[PDB]
């Protein structure tokens, strides 16, 4: 279809919608300043004017009709592009020679060069507005703004926060925030999209200002006259632009760009890191990034100031009475080896626990389990996935077969219906939500939200239900019951790929529509309209998180979600599946490499005689037959005099494991404690030997994100002082016992594991070069799997097994503890703040921990904002400050876990856990309300990403610009 | 006296290799001792005649030096003079010096 | 295994820190050994061709050199020549090279 | 510097630059054939 003629040359189309898309593929030069591929056409620069069938139109927005005659070289088309560029340079001073955006990628600078323009007809004019340095991470230079609206199109349709707008009604239209409110005071989420998508220095990250070049260091008081003198003398742009290109070229000497995978959430955002020595100038996302492209949250683009903190540990520590004395590497490595062997030949290998981190790479987890199993001889291996992804894994293993997402993030945005169950996705997996919100806004995507808090995802949704605590499984079974009775369920799928229909049908018997209304608190009217839409949609993506996982029957509710998709045929279909949102950056990756004490790498259980020999052949030590203990149950082993030593790397489990009053007492009850964190954390205080680890940027390796995407890291900087990387430390520790491991770099560790792992059979560092990534199960040759179970399931018959599960009564505190206390994440604060609060800008929007109370709740209890309150539980007590917020309901407060101290929600959490995979029940906690104060410093200020008011709109409203009588189209100006 | 092919490299330690690399510089120092002492004398004379302190002051206070210079030199006169100077080079390219040669010779008489 | 926070810094002595800082220079010497020996050869050649002694004499006796220069160059002729030279730059700013361009082209024919 | 030089030579290899620089050299040669002796009194008459 479609045959065209480019300047006489006959041509044919493949799939391109626009003329510009064709001219770009055909390598034909055409200016296109405001066109960004990820943003779509905006029609704000008018630099792409071409003659299609005699008509002068913008090629970025030009439907590819049949038999069109494109003209990209006529004196009239070039003369028109020129007129457009002169109106661009009217709002640009252009000082590349001394500008930080002169790095060979400034769309304006590179286009002036391309257009062969040396004298602008419309001289530059200063805009009557001021620069807004209010935000601690980026600035706005109005005098350099070209009203391209790339930032506006990104904030509204990409990030879908809707803060950025352009007031076209003004004499000088400028980029406004809310109602022309300063950025710090506005509803700015601080993602950094606006700066990523701006083509010039108008929207720029403050970390580059006076740091990028050599002449950029000059103070503005002397640099401004320097510029005026330059303009007066210069002849044509061609000459001075060439000089600027030389400074830009010299910039390669001092600036380094290294690809990395974000160590915040499990989204798996890949991006370059522009560093000059130890300082970071900018996080530059690259279009080809697999899980995000040019998308970031606040943390990924600006939360890296922790690597350069004074609290960082450089030299290893050893306990010396009332203090930690600095000690040499070899003398510390000998001490740990001395005690480990002493305890091994006195109590047994089982007396040594080995806790891995969900921050460490795939190799780091593999070597930590190799040290415990192939050196020490015990199976005591676990990460923070006991309380995080245990129901997320167990729920899927019991029904479909693999402990991971059914597809990639792209499948979520394509899906007709997105079901969200217990997930604050906006403030936990942010880049993921900018796909859900994007599709709900642009494609009219069906979104159903189901959790006790009305968060950003809930308000931007088509349907929002509020079930009671531990009652999600009830309505899940009720929907399935309704769907199967009314013949709405996909029966073809049930016969073809489902094993055990009639058995599961009998288990749905007590789940009548009226039963769900009595237990959950969801009216049968909305309860039936959500069930009708689940079966009406072509593809359903079920996204669940801690509001499902951290419960008494956490695994039961997880299994209920998967077979509900199974019942409606939402598997092996492009745009549907089960998506347990992995919270940690490498919680999936660590799990994949035998970090479960129940399984070896590649999810193969430690009970196979054959797999126990497959690993023994290449290790040379008899693999332990005794199954290990989970992170949760080994805490009790200490009090019973069974656990002697523990090796926890990069995890603050003495702050994130259920009941920290008990796990603090359990920590001081063991003989040896070796902690491997980058900072001196709460867990690190109770240690005997501390080993200073090297963070994400100070090492290379691999990270398997939520969509089972194994990405590769590039070392940004080499270890600070003597802080060896985590993998190096593990190797040296194993060697000091007697292992003799030889890995020149982390790539060598991967090739040892990849052979042994069946799913990771064909994973090579060469296949992960640059922004390349693989999705397991990946064949030995290199065939990955973006979507799971396309032709068969991982079971003998190739069918999925339904799991009948009954609603286990949620263990509630009751009697005196009536006001339930919730727990979760913030957008800017990644837990306690041992990485985020270090970035001092993140501490301005959110400075402290708070207790979210509703206007209904703050009336019956007689409380205001900025007041001290005491929430007491049968496990602990907290000294939190009350925050009045419109999100929560009834008598259900919210305590986000962003304080490693006295106001931590881990004191109040109970020892009670899930009835299948030892998952601590955090979303099952209640407390009593006491008052300590009436007035004080408010926990959340006006300068936050939630206090402001957004102004939603689609696109940039380019017609408002075109409405102005000063605007004249370049094409009809020549006419 | 059987047939063998394996080779065992000698242990050139971190400090051993360093001391060899340093001896490399120390040798070229001896080889150019003549010029080294000559340059040092010359440098001592530059400090003696304030050349070195003059440069040290220039760089130590260069922030002021440059600001002083650019502020005074950013006049309308200077900007025009410098631009016209550049313009002169361009126009002196369009000139055909071939015919200016005999034109000069007639003025001589 | 109680909760402790006190930290005890290691004793990096005056000479210890010095030997680490010196090793820093000694490493960059090895890293640039190639250029170091090259520069030394070039410098040896400069002394070989009297360039270095010529500069040494210049600075060692610069007091005389400068006095000789300024005294001879303080003529009425030199003062006027140099002032008029400066005057020429100023007046060549008032000139509009735009109209001198076609003026040149007509002389060419 | 490899980039620096390549950037410089490519931009400076115009027909204009080549002619300007050649004519500049030509000017030195022709300013040798000039007899500055008779230009000296020629200047003095213009002064009045
Ligand atoms: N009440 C309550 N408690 C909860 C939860 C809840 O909802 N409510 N959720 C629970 C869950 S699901 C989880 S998994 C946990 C989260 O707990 P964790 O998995 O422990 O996560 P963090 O505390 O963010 O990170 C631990 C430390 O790793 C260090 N670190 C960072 N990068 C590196 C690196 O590359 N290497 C090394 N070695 N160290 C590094 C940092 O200094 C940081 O302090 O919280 C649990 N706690
Ligand atoms: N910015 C940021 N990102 C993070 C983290 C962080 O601290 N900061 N930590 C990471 C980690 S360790 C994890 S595991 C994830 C966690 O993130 P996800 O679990 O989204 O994160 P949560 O904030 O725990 O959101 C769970 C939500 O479930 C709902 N909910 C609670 N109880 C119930 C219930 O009984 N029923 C239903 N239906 N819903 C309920 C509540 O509205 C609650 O906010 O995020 C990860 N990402
Ligand atoms: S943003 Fe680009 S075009 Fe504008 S002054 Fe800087 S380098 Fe030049
Ligand atoms: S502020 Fe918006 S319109 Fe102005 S230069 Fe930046 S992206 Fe373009
Ligand atoms: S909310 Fe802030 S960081 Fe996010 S796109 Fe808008 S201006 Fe940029
Ligand atoms: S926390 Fe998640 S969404 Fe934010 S930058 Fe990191 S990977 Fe991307
Ligand atoms: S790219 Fe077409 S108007 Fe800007
Ligand atoms: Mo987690």
């Amino acid at each position: 279809k479609k045959t065209i003629t480019i300047n006489g040359v006959e041509m044919e189309a493949s799939e391109e919608q626009t003329v510009l898309q064709l001219l770009n593929n055909s390598s034909i030069e055409v200016p296109q300043v405001c066109y960004h591929p990820s943003l779509g056409p905006i029609e704000t620069c008018d630099t792409c004017i071409v003659s299609i069938n005699g008509e002068l139109k913008r090629s970025c927005s030009a439907e590819l009709k049949d038999g069109d005659v494109i003209d990209t070289l006529s004196p009239d088309v070039k003369k028109a592009q020129v007129i457009g560029m002169d109106k661009i340079l009217y709002n640009h001073e252009l000082y590349c020679t001394v500008c930080d955006y002169n790095n060979g990628g400034c769309e304006i600078h590179n286009t002036v060069k391309e257009m062969k323009i040396n004298h602008q007809s419309i001289p530059f004019d200063h805009k009557p507005y001021h620069k807004d340095e209010s935000h601690p991470f980026y600035r706005y230079d109005p005098d350099q703004c070209i009203l391209c609206g790339r930032c506006v199109e990104a904030c509204q349709d990409v990030q879908v926060t809707e803060t950025l707008t352009i007031d076209w009604e003004r004499k000088r239209p400028r980029v406004i925030w809310d109602n022309d409110v300063p950025i710090n005071e506005s509803s700015c989420v601080s993602c950094g999209h606006c700066s990523t998508v701006c083509p010039c220095n108008a929207m720029m990250e403050k970390g580059m200002e006076g740091e990028a070049g050599y002449l950029t260091g000059i103070n503005n008081e002397t640099l401004r006259p320097m510029i005026e003198i330059t303009k007066g003398v210069e002849t044509g742009y061609g000459s001075i632009l060439a000089i600027s290109d030389m400074e830009s070229a010299m910039r390669d000497e001092r600036i380094k760009k290294t690809k990395t995978v974000c160590t915040y959430c499990g989204v798996g955002c890949s991006f370059d890191v522009w560093t000059k020595g130890r300082d970071i100038l900018k996080v530059e996302p690259q279009e080809e990034a697999p899980a995000n492209g040019i998308s970031t949250c606040v943390k990924g683009k600006f939360g890296w100031d922790f690597v350069n903190s004074e609290e960082r540990l450089t030299k290893p520590l050893i306990r010396e009475g009332d203090h930690f004395r600095e000690a040499e590497w070899e003398e510390a490595l000998l001490l740990i080896a001395s005690k480990f062997t002493e305890l091994k030949e006195a109590f047994g290998p089982d007396s040594l626990a080995f806790i891995t981190s969900s921050k460490c790479t795939n190799e780091e987890s593999y070597l930590m389990q190799k040290l415990a199993r192939g050196v020490i001889g015990t199976n005591n291996v676990d990460n923070c996935s006991r309380y995080c992804q245990s129901p997320a894994t167990a729920g899927l293993f019991r029904t479909v077969g693999y402990g991971g997402d059914s597809g990639s993030i792209t499948d979520i945005a394509q899906a007709d219906l997105v079901l969200i169950i217990g997930s604050n996705t906006s403030e936990s997996h942010p880049v993921l939500s900018t796909r859900i919100k994007r599709a709900h806004k642009l494609r009219g995507q069906k979104v159903i939200v189901a959790d006790i808090r009305k968060h950003e995802m809930a308000e931007r949704s088509d349907l929002f239900v509020q079930p009671r605590a531990g009652s999600d499984i009830v309505w899940l079974n009720a929907i399935a019951k309704y769907l199967i009775e009314n013949g709405k369920a996909d029966e073809r799928f049930l016969r073809e790929r489902v094993n055990g229909r009639d058995e599961y049908v009998k288990s749905l018997a007590p789940y009548t529509l009226e039963y769900a209304e009595e237990k959950t608190g969801i009216d049968q009217e909305t309860l039936i309209q959500m069930a009708e839409m689940i079966g009406q949609a072509d593809s359903v993506c079920a996204l669940w998180a801690m509001g499902v996982t951290q419960h008494i029957g956490g695994s039961d509710t997880s299994t209920a979600i998967s077979n509900l998709l199974l019942v409606t045929g939402n598997y092996g279909k492009p745009g549907a599946g089960s998506y347990p949102l992995r919270g940690h950056n490498n919680v999936q990756g660590a799990s994949d490499f035998g970090s479960m004490p129940d399984r070896l790498p590649g999810y193969e259980k430690v009970t196979d005689e054959q797999v126990r020999q497959k690993y023994e052949r290449v290790w040379g030590v008899p693999l332990p037959k005794e199954p290990g203990m989970t992170n949760h149950e080994m805490i009790e082993k200490i009090h019973s005099g069974q656990l002697k030593a523990m090796y926890v790397k990069g995890e603050e489990m003495g702050l994130v494991d259920s009941n920290i009053n008990h796990v603090h007492a359990a920590y001081e009850k063991l003989d040896f404690f070796v902690v491997q964190d980058i900072f001196l954390s709460r867990t690190a205080e109770f240690a005997d030997v501390v080993l200073p680890a090297s963070p994400s940027l100070e090492k290379e390796g691999t990270f398997t994100n939520t969509e089972r995407r194994i990405q590769r890291l590039y070392q940004v900087f080499e270890p600070l002082g003597e802080s060896k990387p985590d993998w190096q430390i593990i190797m040296e520790v194993a060697n000091k016992l007697g292992a003799g491991w030889l890995y020149e770099h982390p790539a060598d560790i991967m090739e040892e594991a990849a052979k042994l792992s069946p799913i990771y059979a064909g994973v090579t560092y060469e296949r992960l070069e640059g922004y390349n990534s693989l999705q397991w199960p990946v064949n030995a040759d290199g065939k990955d799997s973006p979507l799971l179970f396309t032709e068969r399931f991982p079971f003998p018959d190739g069918k999925a097994i339904l799991y009948p599960v009954q609603w286990t009564e949620p263990k509630e505190f009751g009697e005196e503890y009536d006001i339930h206390v919730n727990n979760g994440r913030l957008l800017e604060h990644f837990h306690e703040g041992n990485l985020t609060y270090k970035s001092k800008g993140i501490s301005e929007k959110t400075p402290e921990v708070f207790l979210e109370i509703s206007p209904e709740l703050a009336a019956e209890r007689g409380i205001q904002d900025g007041t001290l309150v005491r929430l007491t539980s049968p496990f602990g007590n907290v000294k939190v400050k009350c925050l009045i917020t419109d999100r929560v309901k009834g008598k259900e407060v919210y305590l986000p876990m962003n304080d490693s101290g006295e106001a931590a929600i881990n004191l109040l959490t109970g020892s009670h856990a899930d009835k299948d995979t030892d998952t601590p029940a955090y979303k099952e906690t209640s407390a009593k309300m006491e008052i300590l104060k009436h007035d004080g410093i408010s926990p959340l200020p006006k300068i936050n990403h939630r206090n402001g008011n957004p102004q939603p709109q689609i696109g940039v409203q380019v017609h408002k610009k075109w409405a102005r009588k000063d605007y004249i189209f370049p094409g009809d100006a020549v006419k | 006296a059987k047939a063998i092919k394996r080779i065992q490299k000698i242990e050139v330690t971190e400090e051993d290799q360093r001391k060899r690399d340093l001896r490399e510089i120390e040798d070229a120092l001896i080889d150019h001792k003549e010029a080294i002492l000559e340059t040092l004398h010359m440098l001592g004379h530059m400090n003696e005649r304030g050349v070195l302190p003059l440069l040290r002051g220039l760089f130590g206070q260069g922030d002021k030096v440059l600001d002083i210079l650019v502020k005074k030199a950013d006049t309308e006169e200077t900007a025009n003079t410098l631009k016209n100077l550049l313009l002169l080079f361009g126009t002196l390219g369009m000139l055909d010096v071939k015919q200016l040669e005999p034109l000069i010779l007639k003025v001589n008489a």
